[PDB]
């Protein structure tokens, strides 16, 4: 007889891939957090003094 | 039809070992060849191309004029 | 008369990280010839070498501490 | 009845099951701490405060998850459960005297968070050294609170190994020499006598902190002719072998779990893991000074703690390989504890690797109070000491219980543990190199990526956590009651049924000597 | 003095399943009731002074 | 100074830096190496169903596994001493500057021949100046001359600091009642930056190490300056 | 058929491929038909039905190597739910950033971090290899 | 019933009021230091000794009275002691590294010298020698007791144990007066630390050594020894050589060598 | 005696596994609080 | 320390004996299966008649399983057995696994 | 060594006896002639307030929070003396 | 020079201590103090193992100095072998302590 | 392992429920506190 898994486990892998990712890129990106990556490449140098 | 060969029988598992213990040592030489060559030496050329012809007042002059040093303006 | 003093040489008697006693061995050093000089009739230019190494050497904090010791009679080394 | 058997006990299965509550507890405890620090990190700025709650923070942490989880659990709990049954004894030696040490550790723990409580904490490290830690600048009760939590564990812990290295020595069967018990219990025996021969110097040392504070002695005071670098060898005299008291049990945890999950009746090369036990136990005791590279020491002293602490490396690689070596021609079953075992050798080689570039000197004066060494130090705690702890608990858990873990859930909390623990500590060597120091509560700007990403692998690793305590719970709420076990000719310990009785080996076992 | 360990064998082998820290007879009790009574009320006197230094008296 | 996302250590500043670079990417790649052999090793015993359980002679393998790490370490101690002793040996400098650890602010004094000393303290983030890093930079810089060998000496009038300049491969315990001598030799002109390195109380985070090395005339004429 | 926590002392059953003959088998008990089947057992093979040979393995053996072997999609629940806690993970730093995060220091705005670099750039920070290295001092541009 | 020789111990509180013992002593000994008041200290010590009283009663009355002790159970007490006084020897070994560390390496503020400056140290040959001579005779006198219990000589036994326990009391009370008569007190530097740290704590084991002792002399006068059987007395004595060794090393280290 | 066997050889009960829940949440879970709190009573001083 | 022969040998005569018991049979077989090897032909083919003395029919059929079992990958080991025990199999009555539906998961 | 004196015959209560009384004792009544003897008062030194010694970082627990536990008034001052 | 006035063993021991010293005198191991020596072991020649019940546990070091000890229960009937070297074991049930 | 079938089976509601009561248990008095720091510190 088909377990837990035959029955489900499609779609907890599905479900559970597509909201992790989600989650992960709205935290990542909306919601003002200061990753501080490189200037390299995407700054460009002011006058300071 | 036709019968079937005898294929080896005995010490299939000591004989994937050996073959593969091989094969990491060759990977592990590869490896050392690819780090010594993309880091260590990359490393060196580095650090002796930047001062060959390195000009330390010049550096310094540079720094001066810049604003940066509290002794220097 | 051996001066272009810049800075303490190397001395082998205190060759490691810890310097302590080397600040220490010169402080005392130049406050015994200071002493002796100034006593039997001479002067304490001869001791300028210890001075120097010493003031080179010491923190300025050491150097205050032990001299208020010295005068006020609880510097516990010998001179 | 309750309080005659819980806290009046004389029996080493339920001594045992009160040490693995009182560890677990503990594991709480340290876990909040734990996470308390990463959200100070987990942004540039100050979260909680300046430095001093910051560090009472950390300080905690480390004693907790030292001294009241990982030693609780891997001696008190699992070699109380397992040692007398592997040698088919029928208790401790001493099995009252084995009651008292589990009975200091609470009073110990309570000192621990009242130290915390009274004036402004022991902000000092866990390694409390002065002047920081003395009488000028700490002021009050805290750091004295603390010294007296370390004397109670370090009391439960000496009385603990002279149980059982007199049970081990003196309780096996007749027949049975040293050399046909199992790694588990050489383990242990090992991790006794290192406890018995490291802690009462840990006590001297701060015995003397102790009285600087309060006697006015001048021990580590050099207005009184004394030496603040002088508790710093008294401490790390005891420090080093303290760190392999911590894996020693894990490693004989590994090789029973290792083997069983192989399905060998044996580990790869017995008398090579007994010789690399002991030869590890004996060099932890001659490399303390390691842990003192930037303090001033001469350079042949330098030269001399360098290449004494590297050899560590080569009886550590007879047990690594002799673990792959178990493994080899194995009929692999992928249960949740050989997950746990598996990660374990891995990961706890990283960080073998990684005290092993620490042990150069010269080195180490740019990676010392960096978090290259906090890097090193949690891949062999958080993948190491706790992934041996995880991979025994799932393991033996249906002996102590008589009821099975859900496995599904269980492989789950290990993938969850996995991520997080990796993610909370890689990044920190690149923080390391990079010159991060020790104990900041606050970072310069460039530092911030790291320690964001730290950070987020510290939740991961929360959620693990949660997630263990509803593994644990469902277990007891579906009552699965074990029914046959495999490879009992293997391990005794599962020979007398799922939970055994509360007498075992009333009658001994049979053992003849041909 | 005479040997009486026999009357101490026999007193504390007599088979009346009491424990051994209380077979001795009513004067076990009370000393042990003096002490359990002593620990348990001064560890709460414990915890009281701690909860006391917990909190500053300016 | 560290830089954002950096991976490595600061680049060099000294000869011993640049030296200690390379025993660490030697080092590193043998950490590589053995990492991911026991990774592989590993994977090759759980990818097959063959099987062979019976008893297994160790005694053989067991002396590759203990001669070969043997090796490994002595090709990893033999450099590591080199440098060790080469830090160690004797050098005659040209300046000995002291360097006293305070809770929470470092002190300066240069006395070899006028009595010139100062505090050193870190910039507060409500007053850096466009441009200055927060937590790093200090009021007053420990000026030093360029490409000259210079004795720092190191202690603490309170708790255990710990002076450190990582770009220069630098740090020494600052111990109280105890004087630590390190040597300190910059190729290049600039700023160069480190950090209390000893847990110290509340301020451990807030006390910064600035060195501004320069041309030698620079140096004396500041020095005159600063009396 | 039926086993019991009071028999653990005595000898069970397993299938395991690395044991291939267990202890005891399967099946103990037997109906007057299973009983006549074991009494034709001891006569010749040939004259069994694949039925009666199928029901003799099923006495002596639960399963067959085929069943005892085989796999499962435990995996797609395993994955598929940790990937569902790690990504809860992410809804606990949500609203640690939103209720317990203040503002992050000035350093970090825009125009800071231009006039920092700048001045990285003008003290020459890491210029061998690590941040001024990477920048062209004569194109007044990063590197390509 | 067991067909084994160990001992299964009836549940007990003891390791309860003990544990509970140790709680009060130290947050006793914090609220002596920081809150002027030495109630939880008093209250803990109480409960201390009634603990180990009870306790050791208790072993009595299985061994003596019930007759637990078994060969096997007394070569497993054997090994307890053994261990027992390894653990304290590295106990003792931690306070002669500091006082080694500190007098092999005198800082300035000592005068550079050991002695330090303004130390005026007892005469080892004095009041020192004749605790040395104390001791060893005590050695030598429990030596006695113990042979006269093993050939069964009761009298001779109680006059060798009361021998070495008059000498136990005799260095105790020497000590006493030493401490009162010392012209340093603890709090005279590092000197001041270590020598009264380190013989302090000797003097304690000292008194728990001349303790055992007399609980030996009174079971003893109750006939509880066996000529045989008498493990109490081995370990007393065992754990009496130890203190009388330690001695002989405060003796070279701190008083001879360190004057 | 003492009980034996799964479930009785333990000083909490499992024999309602609601209640078994409350036990053990008030268990962990004042364990995790703990050191919230501690940071809470020494901030809410100075 | 022996030829392969001597190895196969020990194990025939193992098996061969005529009042071999049952105990004896799992032990050698359970035994056998530790080694790294599939057993040669000659070994099962002496097994096989020990079940058969035995009045086993069901520890035949395992027997067949565990040889295609010790071979793993090598898929080309089992059908070359079968092969050369086919007149065994024909003179005893045994039915292979596949033969009895018991390769079905 | 060998001491100087023989014996050896056997290990027993009567010769640990005759050690007991024949040297050991003997040897402590011998010091305690040597040390009763060498007794009295010495003149206690001149008092310099030396800063490595009467050490006070923490008032002591008991009296008046500035004498050693076993204050002896002839042979201990004070930070600031003798006692008068 | 020495009297008396010390109790014996033999007039004072007591409990299990005396069971033990005195079942020594007679040659016996009730309570399991000596390695029982190994017969032959064949099914003839079974290792005898004494018990106060129907069953016990066995441990069999097969081979001089393995240090994999094989455990198993021994029950009352029909001699059992050792799983690993087939050596006879055969339980002996009894009375009053061994 | 081979164990007996759940004497008191936990179907998925109920695991929901312990699996919520569970975190909510470590999530609830911590996120109280963190959530009012500032309240407890600008106090
Ligand atoms: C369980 C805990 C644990 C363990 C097991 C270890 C194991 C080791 N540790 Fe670590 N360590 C700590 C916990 C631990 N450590 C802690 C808590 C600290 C900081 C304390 C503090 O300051 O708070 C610390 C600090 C620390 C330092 C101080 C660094 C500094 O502060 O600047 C050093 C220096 O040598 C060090 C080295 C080592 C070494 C060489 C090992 C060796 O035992 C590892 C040996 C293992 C291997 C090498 C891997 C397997 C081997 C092979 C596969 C064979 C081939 C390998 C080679 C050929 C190299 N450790
Ligand atoms: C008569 C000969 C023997 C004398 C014994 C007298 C009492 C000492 C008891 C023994 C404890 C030993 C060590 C305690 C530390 C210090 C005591 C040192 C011995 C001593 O008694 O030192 C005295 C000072 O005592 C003082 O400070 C006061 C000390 C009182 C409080 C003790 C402090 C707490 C002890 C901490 C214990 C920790 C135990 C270890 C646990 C380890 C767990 C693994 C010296 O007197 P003084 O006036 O300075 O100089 C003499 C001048 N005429
Ligand atoms: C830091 C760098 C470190 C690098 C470390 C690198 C490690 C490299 C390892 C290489 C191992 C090579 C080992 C060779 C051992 C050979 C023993 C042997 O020769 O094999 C046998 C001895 O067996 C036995 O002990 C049992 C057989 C196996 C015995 C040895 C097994 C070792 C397995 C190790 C697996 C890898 C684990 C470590 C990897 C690092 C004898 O076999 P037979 O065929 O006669 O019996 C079969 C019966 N027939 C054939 C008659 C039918
Ligand atoms: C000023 C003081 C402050 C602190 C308080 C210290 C107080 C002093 C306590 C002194 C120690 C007293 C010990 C009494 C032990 C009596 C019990 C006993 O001795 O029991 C014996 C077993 O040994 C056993 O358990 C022996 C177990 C005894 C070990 C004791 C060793 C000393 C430990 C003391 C703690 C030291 C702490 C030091 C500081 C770090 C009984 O076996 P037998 O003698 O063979 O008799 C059987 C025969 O009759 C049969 O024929
Ligand atoms: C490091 C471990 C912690 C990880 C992060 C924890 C995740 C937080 C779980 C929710 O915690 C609750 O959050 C509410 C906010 O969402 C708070 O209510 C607060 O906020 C509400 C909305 O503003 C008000 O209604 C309430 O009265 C006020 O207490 C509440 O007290 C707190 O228990
Ligand atoms: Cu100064 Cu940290
Ligand atoms: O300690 O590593
Ligand atoms: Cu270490
Ligand atoms: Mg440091
Ligand atoms: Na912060
Ligand atoms: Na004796
Ligand atoms: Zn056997």
């Amino acid at each position: 007889a088909p377990d837990f898994h035959d029955k489900y486990g499609n779609a907890v892998l599905a479900s559970g891939a597509t909201f992790c990712v989600a989650v992960w890129v709205y935290m990542a990106t909306q919601i003002g957090i200061e990753w501080n990556p490189s200037p390299v490449g995407r700054v460009t140098p002011k006058e300071w003094r | 039809s036709t019968a079937l060969a005898k294929p080896q029988m005995r010490g299939l598992l000591a004989r994937r070992l050996r073959f593969h213990i091989v094969g990491a040592f060759m990977v592990s030489l590869g490896f050392a060849t690819f780090y010594k060559f993309a880091v260590a030496e990359k490393r060196k050329k580095a650090y002796a191309d930047f001062y060959r012809n390195y000009d330390s007042m010049k550096d310094f002059e540079e720094m001066r004029k810049a604003g940066i040093f509290q002794s220097a303006k | 008369k051996i001066k272009n003093y810049q800075t303490a040489p190397f001395d082998s008697r205190f060759p490691n990280q810890n310097q302590t006693r080397n600040c220490w061995q010169n402080y005392l050093d130049f406050h015994r010839c200071e002493k002796a000089m100034t006593a039997k009739g001479g002067d304490v230019s001869v001791c300028e070498w210890y001075r120097r190494v010493y003031k080179s050497l010491c923190p300025i904090s050491w150097v205050s501490t032990w001299d208020d010791r010295r005068a006020e009679g609880t510097f516990p080394g010998k001179i | 009845m309750f309080i005659n058997r819980w806290l009046f006990s004389t029996n080493h299965k339920d001594i045992g099951t009160l040490y693995l509550l009182f560890g677990a507890w503990a594991g709480m405890v340290g876990t909040a701490l734990s996470l308390l620090i990463r959200a100070e990190l987990g942004q540039p700025g100050t979260l909680l405060g300046d430095d001093q709650i910051y560090n009472v923070v950390v300080t905690a942490h480390a004693f907790v998850m030292i001294f009241f989880m990982v030693m609780p659990i891997m001696i008190g709990g699992f070699g109380n459960w397992l040692v007398p049954l592997m040698i088919g004894a029928p208790d401790m030696a001493f099995p009252r005297m084995n009651n008292m040490s589990f009975w200091l550790l609470p009073p110990s723990f309570l000192l621990l968070l009242a130290s915390s409580m009274v004036e402004a904490g022991a902000g000092t490290g866990w390694t409390v050294y002065p002047p920081l830690a003395g009488n000028l600048a700490h002021a009050g009760a805290s750091v004295d609170l603390t010294i007296f939590s370390l004397h109670l564990a370090g009391v439960s812990s000496i009385l603990g190994a002279i149980n059982f290295i007199t049970t081990i020595i003196n309780m096996k069967p007749p027949a049975m020499s040293q050399y046909q018990t199992p790694l588990f219990v050489w383990s242990v025996m090992i991790t006794a006598v290192l406890l018995l021969l490291s802690l009462p110097v840990l006590a001297a040392g701060i015995t003397m902190l102790l009285t600087d504070r309060n006697l006015n002695t001048t021990f580590f005071d050099p207005a009184g002719g004394g030496d603040p670098i002088l508790y710093q060898h008294l401490f790390w005299f005891f420090g080093h072998p303290e760190v392999y008291i911590l894996i020693l049990p894990g490693f004989g945890m590994i090789s029973h779990i290792v083997t069983y999950y192989s399905g060998k009746k044996e580990p790869f090369g017995y008398m090579g893991m007994v010789w690399a036990m002991m030869s590890i136990g004996f060099l932890g005791f001659i490399v303390w000074a390691h842990h003192m590279f930037t303090v001033g020491m001469d350079v042949d002293t330098r030269a001399y703690f360098t290449s004494a602490t590297m050899i560590i490396a080569i009886p550590t690689g007879v047990k690594v390989f002799s673990w792959l070596a178990t493994l080899h021609g194995g009929n692999i079953k992928w249960s949740p504890a050989m997950m746990w075992a598996l990660g374990f050798i891995f990961l706890f080689t990283v960080g073998g690797l990684t005290g092993i570039v620490l042990a150069n000197s010269s080195l180490d004066i740019v990676l010392h109070d960096t978090y290259y060494v906090v890097a090193h130090f949690h891949y062999v705690l958080s993948m190491g000491a706790v992934f041996a702890i995880m991979g025994g608990f799932v393991h033996w858990f249906p002996l102590f219980s008589g009821y099975t873990l859900n496995d599904t859930w269980a492989k789950i909390h290990f993938a969850i543990m996995f991520v997080g623990v990796n993610m909370t500590f890689f990044p920190q060597h690149f923080l390391g190199l990079s010159g991060m120091p020790r104990r900041y509560s606050d970072y310069p700007d460039a530092y911030t990526m790291w320690n964001t990403i730290s950070s987020m692998g510290s939740f991961i690793s929360l959620t693990a956590v949660m997630l263990m305590v509803f593994i644990i719970w469902e277990a007891f709420a579906s009552k699965r009651e074990v029914l046959t076990v495999d490879l009992t000719t293997t391990n005794l310990e599962w020979l007398n049924g799922c939970p055994p009785p509360y007498h075992t080996f009333e009658e001994p076992t049979y053992v003849n000597l041909k | 003095f005479e040997n009486r360990v026999a009357e101490k064998q026999k007193l504390f082998q007599e088979d009346n399943g009491l424990p051994v820290h209380l077979k001795g007879g009513a004067t076990d009790n009370i000393l042990y009731r003096v002490t359990m009574t002593l620990c348990l009320g001064g560890t709460l006197y414990s915890l009281y002074c701690l909860g006391w230094a917990s909190f500053p008296h300016k | 100074m560290a830089y954002p996302m950096q991976l490595g250590f600061q680049d060099a500043t000294s000869p011993i830096m640049e030296e200690l670079l390379h025993f660490h990417d030697h080092t590193l790649m043998i950490v590589f190496l053995i990492s991911s052999l026991v990774l592989y090793i590993i994977s090759l015993m759980l990818t097959t169903k063959l099987t062979h359980t019976s008893t297994m002679d160790a005694q053989e393998v067991e002396t590759i596994w203990t001669i070969l790490p043997a090796i490994i370490l002595i090709l990893i101690a033999l450099p590591s001493l080199r440098i060790l002793y080469m830090m160690d040996e004797i050098n005659n400098p040209s300046l000995t500057v002291k360097t006293m650890g305070h809770q929470w602010y470092w002190s300066y004094e240069y006395t070899d021949y006028e009595d010139l000393s100062f505090d050193s303290y870190m910039i507060p983030t409500s007053e850096l100046k466009p441009g200055e890093l927060r937590l790093l930079e200090v009021d007053n810089r420990v000026v030093l001359p360029m490409e000259m060998t210079i004795r720092m000496l190191v202690s603490s009038e309170d708790v255990l600091h710990s002076w450190a300049v990582p770009s220069l491969g630098l740090k020494t315990d600052a111990i109280p009642g105890r004087l630590n001598q390190t040597t300190l030799m910059s190729s290049r002109p600039g700023l160069y930056y480190g950090q209390c390195s000893e847990i110290c109380g509340s301020n451990h985070s807030f006390m910064p190490i600035v060195l501004e090395l320069v041309p030698l005339k620079y140096f004396e004429k500041w020095s005159a300056s600063m009396l | 058929s039926v086993v019991k926590s009071e028999d653990y002392a005595l000898p069970s059953y397993v299938d395991r491929r690395d044991y291939p003959l267990p202890d005891v088998a399967h099946v103990k008990n037997l109906s007057a038909s299973q009983k006549a089947l074991k009494e034709k057992e001891k006569a010749s093979w040939s004259s069994l039905s694949i039925d009666e040979k199928v029901e003799l393995y099923r006495l002596k053996f639960k399963e067959s190597f085929a069943e005892m072997n085989r796999s499962t999609n435990e995996w797609k629940t395993v994955v598929g739910a940790a990937m569902f806690f790690i990504g809860f993970t992410a809804l606990l730093l949500i609203w640690e950033k939103h209720y317990v995060y203040g503002p992050i220091p000035h350093t970090f705005e825009e125009e800071w971090v231009a006039k920092q670099t700048k001045r990285m750039l003008d003290m020459k920070v890491a210029p061998i290899q690590g941040f001024s290295a990477k920048w062209d001092y004569d194109k007044n541009e990063w590197k390509k | 019933h067991q067909t084994h020789a160990y001992h299964m111990v009836n549940p007990s509180p003891w390791p309860l009021t003990g544990a509970l013992s140790a709680l009060l002593m130290t947050s006793g000994l914090t609220m002596w230091f920081h809150f002027n008041s030495m109630t939880l200290l008093m209250i803990g010590l109480t409960t201390n000794m009634l603990t180990m009283y009870q306790w050791w009663r208790d072993v009595i009355r299985e061994s003596t009275f019930q007759g637990h002790h078994t060969p096997a159970v007394q070569k497993g007490l054997r090994y307890g002691m053994i261990l027992f006084i390894i653990s304290e020897v590295l106990f003792f070994t931690g306070f002669f590294w500091a006082f080694y560390h500190s007098s092999l390496a005198p800082t300035p503020e000592l005068g550079g010298c050991w002695p330090p400056t303004g130390i005026h140290p007892l005469n080892p040959l004095e009041v020192p020698l004749l605790n040395t001579s104390v001791l060893l005779a005590s050695g030598v006198s429990i030596t006695w007791a113990h042979h006269s219990l093993m050939e069964g000589d009761r009298k001779h036994m109680l006059q060798a144990l009361f021998i070495t326990i008059t000498l136990g009391v005799y260095f105790t009370l020497l000590q006493a007066s030493e401490y009162y008569e010392a012209p340093f007190t603890i709090s005279d530097g590092v000197y001041g630390s270590t020598f009264f740290v380190a013989t302090g704590f000797h003097g304690l084991h000292v008194i728990i050594g001349s303790t055992f002792l007399i609980v030996c002399f009174f079971r003893q006068l109750k006939f509880h020894f066996t000529s045989n059987h008498h493990f109490g007395f081995e370990a007393a004595a065992w754990y009496w050589h130890f203190v009388d060794v330690v001695w002989l090393f405060l003796y070279v280290s701190i008083y001879w060598w360190g004057s | 005696h003492y009980e034996e066997g799964p479930g009785k050889n333990i000083p909490f009960s499992v024999e309602n596994k609601w209640r078994l829940l409350a036990m053990m949440t008030l268990f962990f879970g004042s364990g995790f609080a703990a050191p919230f709190f501690i940071v809470r009573h020494q901030l809410l001083k100075k | 320390h022996e030829t392969d022969e001597e190895f196969d040998a020990r194990w025939v005569t193992y098996f061969n004996k005529p009042d071999i018991d049952a105990w004896e049979l799992r032990k050698g077989m359970n035994t056998l299966v530790g080694y790294d090897l599939v057993p040669e032909p000659k070994i099962i083919d002496a097994a096989l008649r020990a079940c058969r003395r035995l009045n086993d029919f069901a520890s035949a059929v395992r027997i067949l399983e565990v040889v295609k079992d010790k071979a793993g990958p090598h898929k080309e080991i089992y059908p070359y057995v079968i092969q050369e025990l086919r007149p065994t199999l024909n003179e005893l009555g045994i039915s292979t696994p596949e033969e009895l539906g018991l390769d079905k998961v | 060594a060998s001491a100087a004196k023989g014996d050896h015959g056997g290990t027993g209560a009567r010769t640990w006896r005759f050690l007991t009384f024949g040297l050991a004792l003997p040897s402590v009544a011998l010091c305690t002639l040597n040390s009763w003897l060498h007794s009295g008062h010495r003149e206690r030194p001149a008092f310099i307030p030396y800063h490595h010694l009467r050490i006070r970082t923490k008032p002591f627990s008991w009296g008046d929070g500035n004498h050693t536990f076993f204050h002896n008034p002839r042979v201990n001052p004070l930070p600031t003396g003798y006692e008068k | 020079a020495s009297g008396g006035g010390v109790p014996t063993d033999e007039e004072q021991a007591t409990g299990l201590e005396r069971e033990v010293m005195l079942a020594a005198r007679k040659g016996q191991d009730p309570y399991n103090i000596l390695a029982p020596k190994a017969t032959s072991g064949t099914k003839e020649d079974p290792n005898l193992v004494p018990s106060i019940t129907n069953k016990r546990i066995v441990g069999c070091i097969c081979e001089e100095d393995n240090s994999t000890v094989i455990w198993f229960w021994l029950h009352k009937g029909e001699a059992q072998r050792c799983p690993s070297c087939g050596t006879h074991y055969k339980l002996v049930p009894h009375q009053l302590a061994h | 392992i081979t164990a007996k079938p759940a004497k008191t089976p936990t179907s998925p509601k109920e695991q929901a429920i312990g699996l919520s009561v569970t975190f909510l248990s470590f999530l609830l008095p911590a996120g109280w506190v963190l959530y009012h720091l500032d309240n407890y510190k600008k106090s």
